């Protein structure tokens, strides 16, 4: 299948090459897996997405997205304009308030959350989490996340944005997810992106078109926009049973396109997300 | 003891 006129970020996942406007991507679009977005919450009844999104838990006295940030990344990752897997299901889970602040401890109980909840729901094709949130390192964070990727859940983190390395801040250093840094539209890493060798893959992440409240769309910039351009590549792989769970961040790396980036420092991947489909 | 969006 093709979208004419996609967002830019969306045709160079589908794209060797910069420069292109076409979205080139298998009409399973993802169906059958489902994606989790823990952030500040999903405004499920904007147009984009369909009836296939819905709020299963919050931690504050409501549920509502009041910010914005996480209507966004739920849209990279599922909407019908503006999404890679455009037949997903997607379920919120607000850690995060209204300002985009939350404490650790609210941020681990939501991880440990979807541990368990994944088993009450139709994943049939496997299940993704979205995370673009950080902060200063912890342990107890970097444990939350990978015993939810160990559960089974391919775990997708944004590398930061303090344009250092990202083994000084958490989730983002913890090895066994995926940890996602932005580029922009001319393949460079973004000036704010977090580096180092913990980083496993790079998406984009400049002026990325998606969802936002009260029903409308915006642009926005970070590496929170990547990641959710990772999150929903590993739901339409899975799909078409190219990789599981638990081997897909490797499988998107390996498969990636691989010395495209400028601005990448000795030690970091030089690897952006590639879909591989030829039509 | 606090994150952010990002
Ligand atoms: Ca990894």
């Amino acid at each position: 299948a093709a979208q004419t006129n996609a967002p830019w970020g969306l045709a160079r996942i589908s794209s060797t090459s910069p420069g292109t406007s076409t979205y080139y991507y298998d009409e399973s679009a993802g169906q059958g897996s489902c994606v989790y977005v823990i952030d500040t919450g999903i405004e499920a009844s904007h147009p984009e997405f369909e009836g296939r999104a819905q709020m299963v838990k919050t931690y504050y006295y409501s549920s509502r997205d009041g910010n914005g940030h996480g209507t966004h990344c739920a849209g990279t990752v599922g909407s019908r304009t503006y999404g890679v897997a455009k037949k997903t299901q997607l379920f919120g889970v607000k850690v995060l308030d209204d300002n985009g602040s939350g404490q650790y401890s609210t941020i681990i109980a939501g991880m440990d959350f979807v541990a368990s909840d994944k088993n009450n729901r139709n994943c049939p094709k496997g299940v993704v989490a979205s995370l673009s949130l950080g902060g200063g390192y912890s342990s107890s964070v970097n444990s939350a996340a990978a015993r939810l990727q160990s559960s089974g859940v391919m775990v997708a983190v944004a590398a930061g944005n303090n344009n250092a390395d990202a083994r000084n801040y958490s989730p983002a250093s913890e090895p066994s997810v995926c940890t996602v840094g932005a580029s922009d539209r001319y393949d460079r890493r973004s000036s704010f992106s977090n580096y180092g060798s913990v980083l496993d893959i790079f998406g984009p992440g400049t002026d990325i078109l998606s969802t936002w409240i009260g029903g409308s769309t915006r642009s926005i910039s970070g590496t929170s926009m990547a990641t959710p351009h990772v999150a929903g590549l590993a739901a339409y792989l899975m799909t078409l049973g190219k990789t599981t769970a638990a081997s897909a961040c490797r499988y998107i790396a390996d498969t990636a396109n691989k010395g495209d980036l400028s601005n990448i420092p000795f030690g970091t991947v030089n690897l952006l997300a590639y879909n591989n489909y030829q039509a | 003891a606090a994150a952010s969006v990002k």
